[PDB]
């Protein structure tokens, strides 16, 4: 279909943003070192300056509004299960209580868009929760992702 | 469901809130 509306810009367009306090237009190595330190995390410099420059073709120091959208929307396979599995369970379950409430879920759900029914969203739930206990727990979510079927 | 449940998921990494990409280097 590649229909691509203002809605997958705009959720990146927001995030931007959050990365950009001063909102200057462009986010600097300074600023991004700021965020990613306060992300539980704290990488060299080295490979920081080296993977920011790496993409900037003219490697001002600084990511424009047009890289960062290429940068991730361009960027998106996995190489890390554990990250994307955790992630998005980390995401679903807001609470973190080992299964995924239809609220927690509804949101996740329309925050992306999307206008659900009460049948499409007991479907939606119901469907995944094969203990049809209206919850998701992550060993279902974990075999669903993998066989499916 | 099980295209939405993905789409979801999908659409998350899309957004990446985290910044998986970015996160991870
Ligand atoms: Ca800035
Ligand atoms: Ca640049
Ligand atoms: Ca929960
Ligand atoms: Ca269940």
């Amino acid at each position: 279909a590649d229909i691509l509306s203002e809605e997958q810009i705009v959720d990146f367009k927001e995030a931007f943003g959050l990365f950009d306090k001063d909102g200057d237009g462009c986010i600097t190595v300074e600023e991004l070192a700021t965020v990613i330190r306060s992300l539980d995390q704290n990488p060299t410099e080295e490979e920081l300056q080296d993977m920011i420059s790496e993409v900037d073709a003219d490697g001002n120091g600084t990511i424009e509004f047009d890289e960062f959208l290429s940068l991730m929307a361009k960027k998106v396979k996995d190489t890390d299960a554990e990250e994307e599995l955790k992630e998005a369970f980390k995401v679903f379950d807001k609470d973190q209580n080992g299964y995924i409430s239809a609220s927690e879920l509804r949101h996740v759900m329309i925050n992306l868009g999307e206008k659900l029914t009460d049948e499409e969203v007991e479907q939606m739930i119901k469907e995944a929760d094969l203990d049809g206990d209206g919850q998701v727990n992550y060993e279902e979510f974990v075999k669903m992702m993998m066989t499916v079927r | 469901a099980r295209q939405r449940w993905r789409s979801s998921v999908s659409i998350v990494k899309n957004r990446a809130r985290r910044f998986r990409m970015i996160s991870n280097l």
